């Protein structure tokens, strides 16, 4: 490591780029010769002879390719010679390949073979391709080549339904393309910039194959991009273990075996080198090297050579001439055509009267353009990208049919069109480079591509390439084209930028990583094999044979450069690299590191447009630009009139770049040729450069400069200034009428609601007033409105409503439209808040809601401003002032209840020995909080509120109340609510031990199955429940004694009324208060909460006297909490997480070196990543294993029980992790190991922070947002989750303090201080959640008119809060007409929706009554929206078909997640599935659950994800089924109800009605009951009657299983059914006919239903149905549970006289094949 | 000729040099001085909030004066002090000695709770005395607008001292009003002008509350490049938004449209 040394990277650079020539000499093929001539020299190289014909190889017929691949070769018989040598390696192995072959030899088809082998990996059963599984990246060096390969490959692979596409333009709006494209074709730089960001959710981990075409680009200045790509891919193969195949396609040049080493190509398997003998057409070469050094004579020598060479071919051979400008194309074509005229030689070109001479006369007169019309009758033509596409199609077509004789063109034709010519002339090899600020030689790739085009593959016996250059360039071009120009590495200069890219990605975190990374570079390989070329002695290579030291020095040098420019912070001692936001911006925007240092130095928020243009002009990308004397007069004429003044002299290149940009924006024509090429280069760059400046200043909060830079971005992109009429951005408008409009200096926006007529008049062109009107309303326009929601006196919640006020048109807007939302302060100086806003075409007409927080202070500032500004449209903004003149701040909060220095309370104070046994060996005294509330809780019946931080032992306080209840009432009932199911489970086991085990009461945990739960509260003394589970039950309190007879009601974590599921918690508490007031036998209420600022409001609401509300604030936590909030700069979440990785480790060593640590991370993926990262850091601290506090031995009876190999490795080093993907057993083991002190760190995902049974000395919260995949956006952690994670830092019996570090984005630091150091305010959100509860209260007749609904609201917390914080609820006054108006609006709007959904009736606009629908919705706890759709879709002939369809469509399943990676999985599942859907959109949750449901009835085992999703689908399906049963029944439809009742059974046992009833039995092979149908059993009943010794002999199965099938058979229902038609004789029409049914249970209810594949325990339910089977008429139905015996009474009305035969049904809801059917008749009179 | 020389004139428009200097105006906002009376007191104390003062400076020019109207109220129990709450930018153009405002005073619902307190304007040079142009402007506004009380409305000059701005606040006297409403001479020593036409008033800079700006609802406020479109009779509405700097593009569109030609 030390001592390093600092290198001059610039001194190591090969300055000439691809023109570097490492070979000292050049051997020519035999027969070459040189001719001395007129001050120029010619070298001739004869055409080679094709090599024949190998030891054992013949061309391969397509016949003998694998069958799946033949479609891709439709239209060929035999592969060519090269494809035939490669077909095995390409199609039959996954070996990385390097193919070296002359241009046009067939490397393209070899790539196709590799593609086809990858495509083959994903053919599923039906023959389509799983196009979700993979991506293929085809890297082509030139844009024109990319497009040709998208169409060429697109056509070849269409028969496979595969999308080949180029990466089109801007991507922060359009990465749609990429999830849809299987074969991505792009340039090296594009693929670099994409994989530099990653973030995710990328699709680059689907990449399975990368094809590197023209990989000899490595020798180009662009070559380092390929090295960055290859090193990144290969090194990534290591850390992620996903293999990627690499295919290199190369010219035939030296060092190809080093290329192969760099590609991990095995030289014995993957390396193929075909010399120039394999060129399709042999090539005769001429090189003409001019010696004349004088510009003008050299110039006409050039044209002399060209003409003399052209004449050797006039009339004989088509000539393709190459020059390097759009402009010299015509000038050369004319120069040639003209001196033929002068010497009367055009007659040799054309046939005095050919078929062709008129074919071009005809097409020339119709060809439409100047340069071409002139030349085309003479056999001449031009071709370049500055002309048409169908003129170019004209030129290519005419040339193709041998019609044009001489075609002058540029390199683009060579790359983008397949257009060979017998003779090729390269007129000069010098090109102007704006990048280098001077003329240089053409790149190797260009020269190769052009001369490759000589010799047409079918027509020609040979091709003739003629290259005219300067005589000193002869050896170079001779070497390039005769296999001898070695491929070198150009990357030492690019080293700093590409190292930063790896640092930004997290791939390289220190100098050792970078030495490793550098080992993957082509540079490294060349250094090892030619040290001397790369500046290394042979003595030095050899004291350093892996170039370990050298790489450290290089990395050292580059890191120092990055650190000096502030992209990276580099610690030389440790070699550690720290990422920065500047660094990330430089990498992600493809900016060189010297430029972002200039930007950091010069950017200031006070910057003017003048200085901004200057900053841009100083970008190092322009460092080679100079001011030429021949440019200075045209530059000064423009400098005189620039709209943005330029401080610096025109002699400074800064001024010239500045002027070029402004001239570009004003769309000026310039006459200098260099100047326009410079303009093009300055402005192509401006795009990403200025977008970098913008991101820098936006994230710094610099309002004014953010506006300026975003506008300059758009001015550059749109080529106009602000001052121009924005309608010019509609390119389909005559730039005429816009200039018309600009002439009239009138403001743009009073064109808006003015009409079609007055437009035409104001402009004085009524000729088109409707068209201007049209475009005026296409122009994007948003209306803004705001609801201000004070949280405190210093935090404001803002709900912004965005209303699109413009007409959409995909022709103009595309699929989406982006905006920036910018909340700015009083002075439009500071951006207080900003976010990106994407208006999608599917939502172009909806209102969009945005919520965010801003700080506020006192005295209140006058206003803020919200601006919504287009990301791309110029002059496209709406600013909404947000004045605070009427903002009503909530009162500052009261002081907390003092914590009194009381004598700590012994457990003896309980004065009860049994009670003391619950505690006395856990501790000797209760904490200060339990000591202060003890008397009130234990010696009083007052309602009591206790507010204190999580970790203060609040739940013990409620235990105090349960204990008092047991003294007063030996069979008193306690209901305890907690908001989270995981908390209910924790409390259940601790209270089960305390009150049932050690006190012999009954502790019960409500399941969410209704009569299961009802039995529990009838027996239990402690009933534990989550809110919804108590809501469903407590709704029925008037009919349910065991609800109003509650002695004690305890609600825990009641501050969660203010969170997302608060309204149900508010409602059930409000109900317990209302119930207790009615029955006049008070129900005691105890409320436990985190510290609340508005505690008194909760307490008043729950009827807690002032002395019985203990509102403590956070400073009183028994174990002191040391809280540290660290802010992080980086705005991009992946990079920010990276910036937090090391600080996580340092926080552990600083705050808890020996004591246990929980790290909370945002995601399942991240838990693993961070455990390993913590470990890697521990190993480079050389403190490996210092978190392992047990032996490497005691660990492994624990360890082998695990399935995850990584969790085992990390556990072995003292670090566990927890996430919901691990087996419940894996989590318990990790927890035991953590609580036993064996391992010191556990990394838990955020979603686990409520179900964690472990505590720590230090909690680190690594970031505070998570990615929500439904909304494709990052979401802040709810404050409640944060308070809950912080509470895990609390070990009362082990620590003197708890410590927590919160790492968050810096913009969130102030918020966390405000809401963690201080107690929390909570609001109601019940007013957004009213319908389902109003409906329940109308069903229960608590609400019977609109006035009742108003009174009902007065019981709620929502309502206390309306006077304390009126603005939060959109009230402007707290007056009593104010809230009585506001209450009535909420009432009228809620009842109107319910009445319109036909859940309730409203009569006299006053009286409300429940309807059957509403009763169903209330009874089953089903959204009234769901029950409404249930009422539209179910009909009289609904079957198992539609029942599942209708049920999936419930609102309860709207939030079932769509995972992009399951799309084809769900597609293939819809084919594995019995019922086929109707045109399924696989993006819909209701379609998804429809298939999960069919998967379940079919017992298809799916991934852990889809089975957790199935388990939540299943938790709701019974009630929706039963609701359907109820709807269909009330509508009289017989068959669909009976179907719905079997659906209940089907779901419970996971089968279909067609299935065998034996499929219900435990351990039953579905192989062997077609073995059971084979020998006389079809039902369960047959199995039980069956001799014993033969019973064990049927099944071919074990004996513990035989007891399992026995227990099932013994709970399987066996019921005796009686029935009698009472008074069957005296039955008259229109009279009462009563049928009496008797159900006697053989057995017991010996336990609940047995259904191992159903997630909840169920009780047997039953229907008794009287139907008219012939008529499809249900006449009577009754629901019942059954014990031993039960009697049922079914009434109906007699029809007309008969002769009337009915059918009696007894149907199960849980088991299949238990149904009974008895026909009976009634003779009516 | 002297056909041994041959020189081409090259344009050097003066606004470009002024636009470069206007981009460094922010530096002056860190060094802002209020002259202390020594005249001494006259009735009311005016407290000017720094935030709008700094912005007012940043949007100005160093040669062409700009002006804004002052609005504010008295602290609740404190009739003696006038807190300036809003500065209104209206369509205007200026020279180095005066500003040209419309005849119409600002009208907006937001100002009707406040009272008019006069105006503020930038000045190229610090002067010991209130301009006679200033006295004339203030008196002709008073004559046409009874809402401007001679005892309650002030002129705040903000003078471009080197590296700084120096503020000083004056009020008209009765004799000043009567002289200035009849005065038709534009120059610097018009007949009848004399220093007893104004008193100095106490003015304080403060950070304890923020002011806000109102600007025209359709245009901007700067017409110094579109003078022909400006007229004493012009009517304007207002909006709650912050003013654009002097050489913002919206103020000089012809610089951008005539450069693009061709």
């Amino acid at each position: 490591l030390a001592p390093r040394q600092v290198l001059d990277l610039e001194d190591l650079v090969f300055t000439q780029g691809s023109h570097f020539m490492a070979n000292k000499r050049c051997q020519l093929p035999d027969g070459s010769f040189r001719r001395q001539r007129k001050g120029y020299e010619e070298v001739h190289v004869p055409a080679l002879k094709p090599k024949p014909f190998g030891s054992e190889e013949q061309l391969l017929p397509v016949e003998k390719l694998p069958k799946y691949a033949q479609a891709g070769f439709e239209g060929f018989k035999t592969l060519n010679r090269i494809q035939s040598k490669l077909y095995r390696a390409a199609l039959e192995t996954d070996e990385n390949l390097l193919l070296c072959a002359p241009t046009g030899a067939g490397k393209t088809n070899v790539a196709l073979m590799c593609m086809l082998r990858e495509i083959g990996k994903h053919i599923n059963m039906d023959g389509t391709i799983n196009v979700d599984d993979f991506k293929i990246i085809y890297i082509a060096p030139m844009r024109s080549l990319v497009q040709e390969m998208v169409g060429s490959f697109g056509k070849r692979l269409a028969t496979y339904g595969i999308t080949v596409a180029e990466l089109t333009g801007d991507h922060q709006l359009c990465k749609e393309e990429i999830s849809a494209t299987q074969i991505i074709v792009c340039t090296p730089e594009k693929w670099d910039i994409i994989t530099r960001k990653g973030g995710e959710r990328t699709y680059t981990q689907l990449v399975r194959l990368i094809i590197l075409d023209e990989i000899h680009l490595l020798h180009d200045d662009r070559g380092p991009v390929l090295e960055a790509l290859v090193a990144r891919a290969i090194r990534n193969i290591e850390m992620t273990q996903e293999d990627v195949r690499l295919i290199g396609l190369s010219a035939t040049l030296p060092n190809y075996e080093d290329v192969a080493t760099f590609l991990r190509v095995d030289p014995a398997k993957g390396l193929f080198y075909f010399d120039n003998s394999f060129r399709p057409v042999p090539l005769e070469q001429t090189y003409v090297g001019i010696t004349e050094k004088k510009a003008i004579k050299r110039f006409q020598i050039m044209n002399e050579i060209v003409y003399e060479k052209i004449m050797e071919h006039a009339g004989k051979n088509q000539v393709l001439v190459f020059v390097h400008s759009r402009k010299e194309t015509g000038k050369t074509a004319r120069a040639i055509r003209d001196m033929c005229l002068e010497k009367d030689t055009l007659g040799l070109f054309l046939r005095e009267g050919s078929a062709s001479t008129e074919v071009l006369r005809t097409e020339a007169e119709q060809c439409k353009n100047l340069e071409l019309k002139d030349l085309l009758p003479y056999g001449f033509a031009i071709h370049h990208a500055g002309m048409t596409r169908v003129d170019r199609t004209l030129v290519e077509d005419l040339f193709a049919d041998k019609h044009i004789q001489v075609l002058v063109s540029t390199a683009t034709l060579a790359w983008g069109v397949n257009l060979p010519a017998h003779t090729v002339i390269i007129k000069g090899t010098q090109v102007y480079s704006p990048e280098k600020g001077r003329w240089t030689e053409l790149g190797a790739l260009d020269i190769l591509q052009m001369l490759g085009r000589a010799g047409r593959p079918q027509y020609d016996t040979k091709g003739e390439g003629i290259l005219i250059t300067s005589h000193g360039e002869l050896q170079y071009y001779l070497s390039l084209l005769n296999q001898q120009l070695p491929i070198e590495s150009q990357m030492v200069s690019k080293l700093p930028d590409m190292l930063n890219a790896e640092i930004v990605l997290g791939n390289v975190q220190n100098a050792k990583d970078a030495v490793n990374w550098l080992g993957y570079a082509y540079l490294y390989i060349r250094m090892l094999r030619s040290p001397t070329l790369y500046g290394i002695s042979h003595d030095d290579l050899k004291g350093d044979p892996l170039l370990d030291q050298r790489r450290l020095d290089l990395v050292h040098t580059a890191a120092l450069m990055l650190d000096k420019n502030n992209l990276v912070k580099y610690d030389k001692k440790t070699g550690n690299f720290q990422v920065t936001e500047l660094g990330r911006i430089a990498s992600h925007y493809y900016i060189t590191n010297d430029t972002v240092q200039t930007y950091n130095q010069l950017l200031k928020p006070t910057l003017s447009e003048i200085e901004l243009f200057r900053v841009f002009s100083l970008s190092s990308e322009f460092k080679n630009i100079t001011v030429r004397e021949e440019e200075k007069l045209e530059l000064q004429k423009l400098l005189e009139r620039v709209p943005i003044p330029v401080k610096e002299s025109i002699e400074e290149p800064s001024a010239k770049i500045n002027v070029l940009l402004q001239a570009f924006i004003s769309q000026l024509k310039l006459e200098g040729f260099a100047l326009m090429a410079d303009m093009v280069y300055v402005t192509q760059s401006a795009g990403r450069l200025m977008r970098a400046i913008f991101e820098i200043v936006l994230n710094r909060g610099w309002a004014q400069l953010t506006d300026k830079t975003l506008n300059l971005c758009k001015m550059i992109d749109k080529r106009m200034w602000q001052s121009m009429c924005p309608l010019r951005q509609f390119r389909k408008l005559p730039e005429e009428v816009v200039k018309k409009i600009e002439k009239k200096n009138f403001p743009f926006e009073r064109l808006y609601d003015l009409n079609h007529n007055e437009i035409g008049e104001l402009i004085r062109m009524p000729k088109m007033g409707k068209t201007i009107h049209k475009y005026v309303h296409l122009f994007p326009k948003l209306e803004l409105s705001v609801h201000l929601q004070p949280i405190t006196r210093s935090t404001l919640k803002v709900e912004l409503t965005i209303t699109p006020d413009f007409q959409w048109d995909e022709k103009v807007h595309g699929s989406s439209e982006a905006f920036w939302i910018l909340v700015e302060d009083v002075d439009s100086e500071v951006i207080l808040h900003h976010e990106y806003f994407l208006l999608k075409a599917k939502y172009a007409q909806d209102e969009h809601l945005i919520t965010f927080f801003v700080p506020v202070f006192e005295p209140l500032p006058p206003q803020y401003f919200i601006r919504v500004v287009s990301d791309r449209w110029l002059s496209c903004e709406t600013q909404l002032p947000v004045s605070f003149r009427h903002l009503i701040l909530p009162e500052k909060y009261p002081p907390p209840t003092e914590l009194l220095d009381l004598q700590p309370l012994p457990v003896s104070a309980l004065r009860n020995s049994a009670f003391e046994s619950l505690y006395q060996d856990k501790f000797p005294f209760f904490n200060p909080i339990q000591t202060q509330v003890f008397n009130t809780v234990y010696n009083s019946d007052d309602n009591v509120f206790v507010g204190a931080p999580t970790g203060s032992g609040k739940t013990i306080c409620a235990e105090f109340a349960i204990l008092r209840m047991l003294l007063q009432s030996s069979e008193g009932r306690c209901v305890y609510i907690t908001p989270m199911e995981a908390l209910a489970e924790q409390v259940y086991m601790d209270w089960y031990e305390k009150f049932q085990d050690r006190l012999n009461k009954k502790v019960v945990l409500l399941t969410g199955e209704t009569s299961t739960d009802l039995k529990l509260l009838g027996k239990g003394n402690i009933i534990i429940s989550t809110p919804e589970k108590w809501d469903i039950l407590s709704r029925r309190w008037k009919q349910r004694k065991n609800v109003q007879n509650i002695n004690l009601f305890v609600v825990d974590e009641v501050h969660l009324i203010g969170g997302e599921n608060g309204p149900v918690l508010e409602v059930i508490c409000s109900r317990m208060r209302y119930i207790s007031s009615q029955i006049e036998r008070p129900i005691r209420i105890v409320a436990l909460s985190s510290s609340l600022s508005n505690a008194k409001d909760v307490a008043h609401w729950l009827g807690c006297s002032a002395t019985s509300t203990f509102n403590f604030h956070p400073n009183v936590r028994p174990v002191p909490l040391e809280l540290h909030i660290q802010g992080f700069n980086i705005s991009h979440t992946q990079t920010r997480l990276l910036s937090m990785a090391k600080p996580v480790y340092h926080a552990i060593t600083k705050h808890s070196p020996k004591k246990p640590v929980i790290v909370f991370v945002p995601s399942r993926k991240q838990t693993r990543l961070t455990a390993i990262d913590i470990l890697t850091t521990c190993a480079a601290d050389i403190q490996r294993q210092r978190f392992l506090h047990c032996t490497e031995k005691d660990l492994i009876p624990y360890l082998e029980k695990l399935s995850d190999s990584t969790l085992k490795e990390t556990l072995l080093n003292g670090v566990g992790y927890l996430h919901e993907g691990l087996s419940p057993m894996e989590r318990r083991l990790v927890e035991q190991l953590f609580s036993s002190g064996a391992i010191q760190v556990v990394v838990a995902s955020r979603s686990l922070c409520w179900g964690m049974n472990v505590a720590a000395h230090l909690v680190i919260i690594m970031d505070t947002q998570y990615y929500n995949g439904k909304i494709h956006a990052y979401v802040d952690y709810p404050i409640y989750d944060v308070l809950q994670m912080v509470g895990h830092a609390n070990r009362p019996l082990q620590d003197d303090e708890g410590r927590c570090v919160i790492m968050c984005q810096g913009s969130k630091k102030d918020f966390f201080k405000k809401f963690l150091y201080e107690p929390l305010p909570v609001e109601s959100h019940l007013d957004h959640c009213m319908h389902d509860h109003f409906n329940a209260e109308i069903v229960t007749k608590t609400i019977e008119n609109k006035q009742d609904a108003v009174d009902y609201l007065t019981w709620t917390f929502l309502y206390r809060r309306m006077t304390q914080n009126p603005n939060y609820y959109n009230l402007q006054g707290i007056s009593h007409r104010h809230l009585s108006d506001h209450l009535s609006e909420l009432v009228e709007q809620t009842l109107s929706d319910l009445e319109q959904s036909k859940c309730i009736s409203i009569e006299d606009e006053m009286d409300v009554a429940p309807l059957n629908l509403g009763m169903i919705a209330a009874y089953y706890y089903i959204n009234y929206t769901t029950i409404e759709l249930f009422s539209m879709s179910l009909n009289a002939k609904t079957k198992v078909r539609g029942l599942i369809e209708i049920i999936s469509n419930a609102a309860e399943y709207e939030n079932i997640p769509i995972r992009h990676h399951e799309d084809n999985l769900l597609r293939q599942l819809a084919q594995k599935v019995p019922h086929k859907l109707n045109n399924p959109k696989f993006n819909d949750p209701h379609v998804k659950t429809n298939l999960l449901l069919q998967a379940h009835l079919s017992r298809m085992q799916l991934s852990a994800e889809l089975q957790s999703d199935t388990e939540e689908i299943l938790s709701k399906a019974i009630r929706l089924i039963q609701a359907c049963v109820d709807v269909l029944s009330s509508n009289g439809w017989l068959s669909p109800a009976l179907a719905a009742m079997e659906l209940a059974q089907m779901v419970t046992q996971a089968m279909w009605s067609k299935d065998s009833y034996l499929k219900q039995l435990p351990h039953f092979t579905s192989e062997h009951i077609k073995r059971c149908t084979d020998k006389g059993v079809e039902s369960v009943f047959d199995i039980m009657e069956m001799e014993d010794e033969e019973r064990n002999a049927l099944l071919q199965l074990t004996d513990s299983q035989i007891a399992d099938v026995a227990r099932f058979c013994n709970r399987y229902p066996n019921i005796e059914l009686s029935y009698e038609v009472v008074d069957k004789d005296s039955i008259r029409s229109g009279g009462p006919v009563v049928v009496l049914v008797q159900l006697e249970r053989e057995e017991e209810v010996t336990g609940p239903v047995i259904a191992p594949l159903f997630p909840q325990k169920r009780e047997e339910g039953w229907w008794v149905v009287i139907g008219d089977a012939k008529s499809n008429s249900l006449i009577s139905i009754k629901r019942l549970t059954l014990q031993q015996k039960a009697k049922v009474k079914l009434d109906f009305v007699a029809p007309a006289t008969g002769a009337h035969n009915y059918t009696l049904y007894f149907m199960s809801d849980a088991y299949m094949g238990c149904d009974q059917e008895y026909k009976f008749s009634v003779d009516v009179k | 000729p002297l056909g041994s020389m041959t020189q081409t004139f090259s344009s050097k428009t003066e606004w470009r040099v002024r636009a470069i200097s206007a981009a460094n105006l922010h530096l002056r906002t860190n060094h802002i001085y209020v002259s202390s009376d020594d005249i001494k007191e006259t009735g009311y104390t005016y407290i000017l909030p720094k935030n709008v003062l700094k912005k007012f400076i940043c949007i100005s020019d160093l040669r062409a004066q700009i002006a804004g109207y002052l609005y504010g109220v008295s602290p609740p129990d404190n009739p003696q002090v006038k807190e300036i709450r809003c500065i209104v930018m209206v369509p205007q153009w200026g020279t180095h000695q005066t500003v040209h405002l419309p005849g119409q005073l600002p009208q907006h619902e937001y100002l009707k709770e406040m009272e008019p307190l006069g105006w503020i304007h930038t000045q190229p040079n610090e002067s010991p005395q209130l301009s006679p142009q200033d006295v004339t402007t203030h008196a002709k506004i008073m004559a046409d607008n009874p809402s401007w009380d001679g005892e309650k409305t002030i002129i705040i000059t903000c003078s471009f001292t080197p590296g700084s701005c120096t503020l000083t606040a004056y009020k008209l006297t009765p004799s000043g009003y009567e002289w200035g409403r009849q005065n038709t001479d534009k120059g610097n020593n018009p007949k009848g002008y004399l220093p007893s036409h104004y008193e100095r008033v106490q003015m304080l800079l403060s950070d304890r509350f923020l002011g806000f700006f109102m600007v025209p609802a359709q245009s901007s406020w700067n017409y110094n490049f579109m003078g022909v479109r400006h007229d004493p009779n012009m009517k304007y509405e207002l909006q709650l938004a912050n003013p654009k700097e002097f050489y913002h593009e919206v103020h000089r569109p012809s610089h951008f449209l005539n450069f693009a030609l061709l």
